[PDB]
């Protein structure tokens, strides 16, 4: 549901993915939900209210006074065509609004009105399974559902334009560029971990679990089921694709599993005690040298 | 006086009076952004005289 | 664009989109590209 | 289609129409119907003349 | 992955933790970092500045289509509520001009 | 006779459906593209631009009702369903009740706007507050409200059941 | 857009543009006052179509 | 991963300018998976040397339904008794 | 972590004229962003021929020349070159506009195959002769039902009788009556919509059967240096349609859910096994069988195929773990 | 009738969205979730316009429940809804009991004889038929006659 | 197709003996419309191939459909509000047979006859379940079999 | 409080203004305009008269509704015992609504 | 850890394949890359630049647009159409027999119109059909 | 007329074209915790002030009930008003006011008692009185913020909900001669 940027996004796909990604406030101004604006505070001289343009030199605004508990207005809708270059006060209100030129860029200035922007939403981002659930109970409630799993395994890193194309006509770039990058996050990974070694080398842990002791049993045989649950499903799954995985001893191990097994199955029935069973034996006669070892 | 010319009056000045002036008046109260220009006063004075006068004598 | 060549050939397949006198198109009516 | 497409741009503070292909289509599509609607008085199923001597065609 | 200890001491020495990271990824794992797929995207210039995208000035197919079902409409009132249809005979200019284009 | 009735009742068709693509194209815009501050609070709103809205719904709810009156005028008309002949069923009072249905409203309709007209027009040519403009859009939105129930009003001499005509009165 | 400032605070036409708020000496008579030249009003922009021709073409 | 928003903007080291130093940014750090209020009251009331944020929890809302059934057994009597005097009388 | 004397500790009003100090910190300095960032961007070349109104003066062109040749495909696409008959028929199409093929920063693939492939053909790796019959037997029989079912039925049931079917009445409670066709659609708006419709529903029902029958591969042989193997599937019209495909494009992996490897058509004796083409994304499904394939080169085949199907598929074991992937070193050299 | 045609016309326009949407999904060679969310929903919408002609269905129930006079009007004075809801509950589970594990009336017939369903008034009948039902009777003689 | 569908149009014009000049009118406004009508939904989807899928589209493309199937209802429950009350004669002496006109047709048939349409939406179903797993060529069968 | 910080577009049909205490400084998560019309329109707020006059009109539509429509619907055929009284008793409970006669009482004012 | 055994072919560029793990082939060109895996995307791109540009707005099939004769054809005549209705109905609706004419077809059932006659040719023949049931 | 142009057949260089080194990212993370983060922006008021000046004494200078005086004495003539008052009155009744903003505010033609409000607002409120009144910015003011810096203020025009009635200027003019088609040209 959520779409391969790298052969899909090339513009407006590209911006939202960028947003999506990064929260760059430019980005987050590009893609701000027209239902809702963060609420910022009443604009003093002293602490203007930020109105942020993604490098527009005048964005209309209206005045609306200071809004009370009473009433959702405070003064009469008056609407000024806000210039960017200095604070301006509404006169009525004495609303002291100052425009903000956001430009594309990482810059510290950036992060100083990173909070000033609501995050965007991830639910209508993606394709979507269902056209509309036409419940008229939740008209206006729920969003959309959707029958397939979003996956959250993806790391996404910006390209330069240009550079985007070479990857995309050059497999051996693409394929150089992507190890780079895995490397490149396993080495952050590795100094976020010593980072969070050495906070807590100088600081200590910020407590104890509360946590029950039927809870805390619970958990471990949780984890350990966990473990031999998965084991199962490897050897399982080994067996299953024996074909496939290997190819040139493929004939023996078939000629060996269906020999013992017809000795086993036939002429003789299987007493099987413990958990094995008459699949886990076959596996265990295909791959008789595998398991020779671990 | 049903279906008679009294009910006539009353749809004709509930609508071609009230409806019309109010949509001439919003004319004349955005005439600049609709023609860019100035309204001519002379001939909208003329115009808002006999079209107010004409509904009434009707 | 009638003596006033406003567009550009090469970057148009089917040149005379518009009505005009002073465009011809690049691929001939007889021309034909092929391998 | 006056005052709604002079305003509703401005007043609403929304950029152009939700449907603007629309907007378009029935700004072009009243004149059949203004056209239609004043023809009646004028054109019947009746064409000839009172004084049209029917008869000798 | 793997660190050496004369470039950790180094570092330490060079910098010393004074805050946490607030990134998330410092709560991943190894097997979850080698379960990842690294994605790309193209970064140009930006022109739309709405959530909604950039919409064409043109729709010649739409006047069209209003002016075909404008002139259906009245010649088919014409014809079966009149019974009328248009005599075009009579502007042979108009016939001309429309032959000619 | 066959002509102008069947000419206007496909020129009302025609209108009705020209009156849906116009409501869905001015209401999609109100309920999606409303500005940051817009979103809910009517009452910022210019009032001209409110009776655009009241009117647009008012229309989007009796727009129906005059199409399909006119497709089952239309069939009697030319099929003969004896839609309107009081021999085997049909009552004229029940076409003169759908054309009721959608003759108040209409009128209620047209006549809003003008009112927010004079009241944006007011308000700028005095440079001062209007009177009550919560109260006036919500007398503008009752009004509103009520004339979907003034039907029996214009059809008082079709000689209705008593008690509808007492209603219809007091409505009124 | 029009960038060109046309008007500003002009005085000296019927109210002095020197300081007598406190001169006993002088008198401001405002039915004096001397004739000055009539500014028209600003006339309707009129298109350079040819270079609008050129601004609103599409390639 | 933040209880109060204000802690949450604290002293952040994973800034965008900071995650374009190296121009790997996982899904993991998305800001609207980052934090979540306690869904709990809470009100900034005036302390003694700075604003302190008391949180009001009105009821506990994980009763099993034994309890339910421990308290209904009173009204249900009454219920019982009630219908019975007024049959009764 | 009270959060109540975090507060006391974290916001006060004396230091306000701190509080809000934006300080680009100090950080370490990061060659990437700190040196080689400023001068490539410092090294951009500038022209002084920007569109007066539009352009910019960093807004340099790109040289052709300079764009980086296809070396991605070692076969032509026909496709940039287009089909006569579309310029006999001057359609327009989005693969055939030229400033479409003026790509900027890349230059675009050739569309005739490229000089080092020979079109030399080798020896047969796979045959089968009798899908061809299936084939032709399954399309005539889909001809045949569509008519029967759609023409010749509906032109008797409804032009040569009044009496209408049990399954036109059973629905409404009306008093019986006849049907007649010759005073029904007076403006015969249903002509034309049954004529486009069955026009439309014809075209559509042969390209889905030409769509359906043209993964299967019925005739294969790989050419002498078995880097283009020529390939004859099933045509549209029931005849036979020749391909080629490069050897580096197909192969045989496993499925994107490991769970369904057990419910794999490959994994019967006598099965399909698909060899995807990656290249142009395509299928040829050959049967999972001894007796079709050519002994001599079938190994190579499967030598050639099978690449991604190995133990990373099933994971890692506890013992195998330990060597998932190439361990990083890092600070071991400074 | 009319419900009927405004049904089909709505058909027709479904299947050509259906037919556009496999033309351009044939041409495109890639399918598209919100087509199929889009075509699933149109496929849904006209399976609900199916059902339209148990209008007749529809009546009966609503009729009946309209019929009812106030209890506190005393016509009838009974109201008895949720106790015939749990009655009928438990009678229906009983009668499905019986159904199941006891003996069960025979559906077994006669099916060769000419009109053997046709039986006529007599004194195994009583007479008390139809009051026109003589013509049918007689009818059924000559019938009999003939088939004898 | 083009053979099957001139025979067709020839075969119904000699039929109905039309009028060429008046037909073939009729046929290119016809025609006209729904090129028109085709060429902006397919310019609507090749602008939307590439760089033009937004939230905000998703969610305008969905709005438009909705209210399409809104407005189109619209229609249809008028008809069936004004059929519920239908008129009808003076059910005392005038038209007593409607208090037996009950027109209760049984449902014996519907489930029979409406199957195929619950068939069609299950395939649906299931294509749309298969799609995140399944191939383009895999997934023809199905959109044939729909078609059929 | 809860429903807010769970689902806040309910709350914004809910038209429950933001409860989330903003006094920390640092804009809150997700802030949304109020739709306050269900707490306008009603006979304790602005909409008090718009109210006041839709409770009276459906008073007097309740009324048109009980003794008018429900008991048209209840006989509907020739019945053999006291058919006359069951229509009288339903003419009777239509045919003497107040609103219709109340007038004679006070008669001298016209 | 499973590693890329060899490559057979003969272009060099194909040998970046004995680099790579094949769980990272199948990451980059399989499941999510499958559609894109070991593919030059020179459509993609050439279909993005084609949508960018502000090409003719008439398309007939997602391959092609619309036919140019087609459009003319269409245009032209919607133009004569609307300026013929439009003189007609505002000017020349005084003597409507002079500028109408009076033509109609019947029902194949029913009997041959008496105004059922063809166009322009009125003057030469006359004409009838049988009917049908 | 300049030909088409395509702002995507440019390159453009928005982010470095190299990967950074393994140590630098070691060493970068490591700094990045040794250092602490700039702040965000945060919308609490500090220590408000009275953003009209401090409010008017009970008795002094200028008493609020001299202000009362002045809204029953409020009109707008067709000419200016020749009252012009004595300078340093006015000075005397705003302690802190320039003479020449005097001499300009007598200069006005408003009469002495609305003159010495004038100027007693401006002295209150740093209004800049010799700036025009135009279509850009109503009205120049400047202040000193808390900061410290002297900032300045473009009280600009406003409008009464009618964005369509409002004249969208960039020129120091009053009349509305700009018609551009476009409302919100950059959507
Ligand atoms: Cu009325
Ligand atoms: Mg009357
Ligand atoms: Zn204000
Ligand atoms: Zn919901």
């Amino acid at each position: 549901r959520m779409t391969n940027t790298t052969e899909e996004a090339f513009d407006e796909v590209s911006h939202e993915w960028q947003a999506l990604v990064t929260s760059n406030p430019f980005d987050l101004n590009v893609f701000n939900y027209l239902e809702n604006t963060q609420t910022s505070n009443f604009g003093t001289v002293d602490n203007p209210l930020v109105v942020f343009t993604s490098e527009t030199p005048f964005r209309y605004v209206g005045c609306t006074g200071q809004m009370n508990e009473d009433d959702y207005e405070g003064h009469e809708l008056l609407f000024f065509l806000l210039r960017e270059g200095s604070l301006q006060r509404c006169m009525g209100c004495g609303q002291v609004f100052k425009l903000v030129r956001l430009r594309n860029e990482y810059s510290p200035e950036m992060d100083y009105y990173l909070s000033n922007f609501h995050p965007y939403e991830m639910q209508e981002m993606g394709e979507s399974d269902t056209t509309v659930l036409m419940s008229p109970y939740k008209y206006a409630s729920h969003y959309e559902y959707t029958q397939f799993e979003t996956p959250s395994n993806m790391v996404y890193s910006m390209v330069n334009p240009d550079e985007h194309d070479r990857l995309l006509v050059d497999p051996a770039y693409r394929m150089e560029r992507t190890k780079a990058l895995e490397e490149k996050y396993k080495v952050y990974t590795s100094s976020l971990r010593e980072v969070e070694k050495q906070f807590e080398e100088r600081y200590g842990r910020a407590g104890q679990i509360n946590i029950s002791k039927v809870t805390y049993s619970t958990l471990i045989d949780v984890e350990k089921a966990v473990l031999k649950m998965d084991r199962l499903f490897r050897k399982v799954a080994k067996f299953e694709n024996r074909a496939f995985i290997d190819r040139a001893n493929h004939s023996r191990r078939e000629k060996r599993m269906l020999e013992r097994a017809q000795q086993r199955w036939d002429s003789n029935y299987s007493f099987f005690t413990g958990s094995l069973t008459e699949e886990e034996q076959k596996y265990r006669d295909y791959y008789e040298t595998e398991l020779e070892a671990y | 006086m049903h279906d008679t010319f009294y009910v006539v009056a009353h749809f004709h000045i509930m609508l071609s009076g009230a409806a019309m002036t109010g949509i001439f008046s919003g004319i004349y109260y955005y005439f600049n952004a609709l023609f860019g220009v100035k309204y001519s006063r002379m001939f909208g004075y003329m115009h808002l005289i006999y079209y107010s006068g004409g509904q009434w004598v009707a | 664009c009638i003596y006033q060549a406003y567009q550009n050939p090469l970057r148009h397949i089917n040149t005379g989109h518009n009505p005009n006198n002073v465009y011809e198109d690049i691929v001939m009516l007889g021309d034909y590209p092929v391998q | 289609g006056g005052f709604a497409n002079f305003l509703i741009p401005y007043h609403v503070g929304s950029k152009d129409v939700a449907y603007p292909r629309l907007n378009s289509i029935g700004f072009w599509i009243q004149p059949c119907g203004y056209i239609l609607l004043a023809k009646i008085g004028f054109l019947r199923p009746q064409f000839w003349r009172y004084y049209d001597k029917t008869s000798f065609s | 992955t793997v660190i050496n200890s004369e470039f950790l001491t180094y570092l330490k020495s060079n910098y010393k933790i004074s805050f946490s990271a607030s990134n998330i990824v410092k709560y991943l794992s190894d097997k979850s970092v080698n379960n990842s797929v690294i994605l790309y995207l193209r970064k140009n210039k930006i022109f739309n500045k709405s959530r909604y995208s950039r919409n064409r000035q043109t729709y010649r197919t739409g006047a069209y289509w209003c002016l075909y079902v404008n002139i259906i409409a009245v010649v088919a009132f014409y014809f079966w509520f009149y019974k009328f249809t248009m005599n075009f005979g009579y502007l042979w200019w108009l016939l001309y001009s429309l032959i000619l284009s | 006779g066959v002509g102008s009735q069947d000419i206007l009742i496909l020129s009302v068709v025609f209108a009705g459906i020209s009156t849906t693509i116009s409501f869905t194209n001015l209401l999609i815009t109100r309920r999606t593209l409303a500005m940051p501050g817009l979103r809910h609070r009517r009452v910022l709103m210019p009032f001209v631009t409110i009776s655009i809205f009241l009117t647009l719904r008012m229309l989007a709810t009796i727009t129906p009702v005059l199409g399909a009156a006119v497709i089952m005028m239309a069939f009697d008309r030319h099929w003969q369903t004896t839609f309107f002949e009081y021999a085997y069923g049909g009552d004229p009072i029940l076409s003169q009740h759908l054309f009721w249905f959608f003759g108040h409203p209409e009128v209620y309709v047209l006549i809003i706007p003008t009112f927010g007209f004079i009241n944006m027009i007011v308000p700028h040519n005095n440079t001062r507050r209007v009177a009550s403009k919560h109260h006036m859009i919500w007398a503008i939105y009752v009004m509103a409200y009520m004339g979907y129930l003034v039907w029996g009003h214009h059809m008082y001499l079709v000689g209705l059941d008593h008690r509808s005509r007492t209603m219809y009165s007091t409505i009124t | 857009p029009y960038t060109k400032k046309h008007d500003d605070w002009v005085f000296d036409v019927t109210m002095p543009s020197q300081n007598y708020q406190t001169d006993l000496t002088v008198n401001i008579h405002p039915e004096n006052k001397k004739m000055h030249v009539m500014k028209q009003v600003m006339r309707q922009s009129y298109w350079d179509a040819e270079h609008d021709m050129a601004h609103e073409y599409d390639y | 991963m933040f209880r109060w928003l204000f802690l949450y903007w604290y002293n952040s080291t994973d800034t965008p300018s900071a995650i374009a130093k190296v121009n790997l940014w996982s899904y993991i750090n998305l800001r609207l998976f980052k934090a979540r209020l306690s869904s709990s009251i809470a009100y900034y009331i005036l302390g003694l040397n700075n604003l302190e944020l008391k949180k009001l929890k009105i009821f506990y809302k994980n009763t099993y339904f034994d309890y339910i059934y421990l308290k209904s057994i009173p009204c249900l009597f009454l219920i019982i008794f009630f219908t019975n005097l007024y049959l009764f009388l | 972590s009270d959060p109540n004397d975090f507060y006391r500790d974290a916001y006060r009003n004396e230091n306000r004229w701190i509080d809000q100090s934006v300080f680009t910190p100090k950080t370490s300095k990061m060659t990437h962003y700190d040196v080689e960032w400023p001068k490539e961007l410092a090294s951009r070349p500038v022209t002084k021929k920007f569109h007066h109104d539009k352009g910019y003066k960093y807004d340099v062109t790109t040289p052709y020349d300079q764009r980086y040749n296809y070396v991605a495909d070692r076969l032509g696409h026909p496709e940039i070159l287009g089909n006569p008959f579309e310029r006999l028929m001057r359609l327009e199409g989005d693969i055939y506009h030229p400033n479409y093929l003026d790509q900027p920063f890349v230059k675009v693939p050739n569309a005739n195959p490229n000089a080092s492939l020979n079109f030399e053909e080798g020896e047969v790796l796979y045959e089968n002769t009798r899908l061809l019959e299936w084939a032709k037997f399954w399309n005539y029989s889909v001809v045949v039902g569509y008519l029967w079912c759609a023409y010749f039925v509906p032109y008797n049931i409804f032009f040569k009788t009044h009496m209408p079917l049990e399954h036109a009445y059973d629905n409404l409670f009306f008093p019986y009556f006849q049907h007649t066709h010759f005073l029904w659609d007076n403006n015969a708006l249903h002509i034309p919509t049954v004529g486009g419709v069955a026009i439309y529903a014809t075209y559509i029902a042969l390209s889905y059967i030409n769509n359906i029958w043209k993964d299967y591969v019925v005739r294969a042989q790989f050419s002498k240096d078995k880097e283009l193997l020529f390939v004859t599937r099933v045509s549209p019209f029931g005849t036979t349609e020749e391909e080629v495909y490069e050897v580096a494009h197909l192969e045989h992996l496993p499925p994107s859910v490991r769970s369904g490897v057990k419910d794999l058509s490959a994994q019967d004796a006598d099965g399909l096994v698909d060899v995807t083409c990656m290249s142009s994304q395509r299928s040829l499904v050959f049967y999972k069988g001894d007796q079709y394939w050519n002994p001599k080169v079938y190994n190579d085949f499967i030598n050639q195929t099978s690449n991604l199907w190995t133990r990373n598929y099933t994971g890692y074991n506890r013992l195998e773990v330990q060597n998932s992937v190439e361990q990083v070193k890092i600070g071991f050299s400074h | 009738a009319i419900c009927l045609f405004a049904k089909f016309w709505h058909f027709v326009f479904i299947f050509l969205f259906w037919v556009f949407f496999v033309l351009r999904i044939n041409e495109l060679g890639r399918i598209r979730y919100p087509l199929l969310v889009a075509n699933v929903q149109n496929f849904i919408i006209i399976y609900i316009m199916s059902w339209a002609y148990m209008y007749p269905w529809l009546k009966f129930i609503f009729r009946k429940y309209l019929d009812v006079p106030y209890y506190w009007f005393y016509l009838n004075g009974r109201e008895l809804g949720i106790r015939v809801f749990f009655t009928d509950l438990k009678l229906f589970f009983y009668g499905i009991t019986n159904r199941l594990f006891d003996f069960n009336p025979s559906s077994i017939k006669f099916e060769k004889y000419p009109f053997y369903y046709w039986i006529n008034s007599s004194q195994l009948t009583e007479f008390n038929q139809y009051r026109k039902f003589v013509i049918r009777d007689s009818i059924i003689y000559s019938l009999n006659n003939y088939i004898i | 197709g083009l053979l099957l569908g001139l025979s067709s149009i020839y075969y119904l014009m000699y039929v109905r003996l039309l009028p060429f000049n008046k037909i073939i009118f009729a046929w290119i406004l016809v025609a006209m419309f729904l090129y028109w009508l085709l060429s902006g939904f397919v310019f609507f989807v090749k602008k939307y191939q590439y760089s033009k899928f937004t939230a905000a589209i998703q969610r305008f493309w969905k709005r438009t459909y909705i209210i399409f199937w809104v407005i189109e209802a619209g229609t249809f429950s008028v008809f069936f509000y004004l059929t519920l009350n239908a008129s009808s004669e003076p059910v005392y002496m005038y038209d007593q047979i409607k208090i037996y006109k009950t027109h209760l047709f049984s449902w014996r048939w519907f489930l029979i006859k409406l199957l195929p349409s619950v068939s069609i939406i299950l395939l649906g179903y299931y294509l749309q379940l298969t799609l995140k797993w399944n191939l383009f060529n895999k997934q023809n069968t199905i959109v044939l079999l729909i078609t059929l | 409080y809860e429903l807010f910080v769970d689902h806040p577009d309910l709350a914004q049909w809910t038209g429950t203004y933001p409860k989330v205490d903003s006094s920390h400084g640092f804009p809150f998560y997700s802030t949304y305009e109020m739709y306050r019309d269900f707490q306008e329109n009603t006979l304790n707020s602005d909409g008090s008269f718009a109210q006041w006059i839709t409770l009276v009109c459906g008073i007097y539509v309740i009324h048109v509704i009980y003794n008018y429509m429900i008991p048209y619907y209840w006989v509907s055929t020739p019945l053999k015992n006291d058919e006359f009284t069951r229509l009288r008793m339903k003419d009777y409970i239509a045919s003497t609504v107040l609103e219709e006669v109340y007038g004679i009482s006070y008669a001298e004012w016209g | 850890m499973n590693r890329f055994f060899k490559v057979s072919s003969k272009y060099q560029y194909y040998k970046y394949l004995e680099q790579y793990d094949a769980a990272f082939l199948r990451k980059y060109q399989s499941e999510t890359h499958w559609y894109l895996g070991r593919r030059g995307a020179w459509k993609n791109l050439v279909i993005k630049y084609a949508g960018d540009h502000i090409s003719l707005e008439e398309e007939h099939n997602v391959k092609y647009k619309t036919h140019l004769s087609f459009v003319y054809l269409s245009y032209r005549l919607a133009w004569v159409l609307f300026a013929y209705v439009l003189i007609y109905n505002h000017f020349l609706l005084g003597d409507i027999g002079k500028t109408f004419n009076v033509g109609e077809w019947d029902h194949r059932l029913k009997p041959s119109a008496e105004r059922d006659y063809p166009t322009r040719y009125e003057s030469l023949y006359i004409l009838d059909r049988t009917q049908k049931w | 007329r300049a030909g088409p142009y395509n702002p995507n057949r440019y390159k453009d260089y928005y982010i470095p074209r190299t990967l950074p080194k393994n140590e630098e990212i070691v060493e970068f993370v490591q700094s990045q915790h040794s250092v602490p983060a700039s702040p965000i922006r945060n919308q609490r008021h500090i220590n408000p002030v009275r953003e009209s000046g401090p409010l008017p004494s009970y008795d002094g200078t200028y008493t609020m009930e001299d202000i009362r005086a002045v809204f029953y004495n409020t009109t707008v003539g067709r000419d200016y008003c020749y009252c012009q008052m004595d300078p340093e009155e006015i000075m005397r009744r705003v302690p802190g006011i320039t003479r020449k903003e005097a001499e300009f505010i007598t200069k006005l033609g408003l009469s002495p008692q609305e003159q010495v409000d004038f100027a007693y607002i401006a002295y209150n409120i740093g209004l800049d009185i010799f700036y025009f009144t135009n279509q850009m910015f109503v009205a120049r003011q400047v202040v000193t913020n808390s900061k410290g810096e002297k900032v300045e203020v473009l009280w600009n025009a406003q409008c009464y909900e009618d964005i369509a009635q409002l004249n969208v200027g960039f020129a120091p003019v009053l009349e509305s001669v700009d018609y551009h088609w476009e409302i919100f040209l950059w959507a």
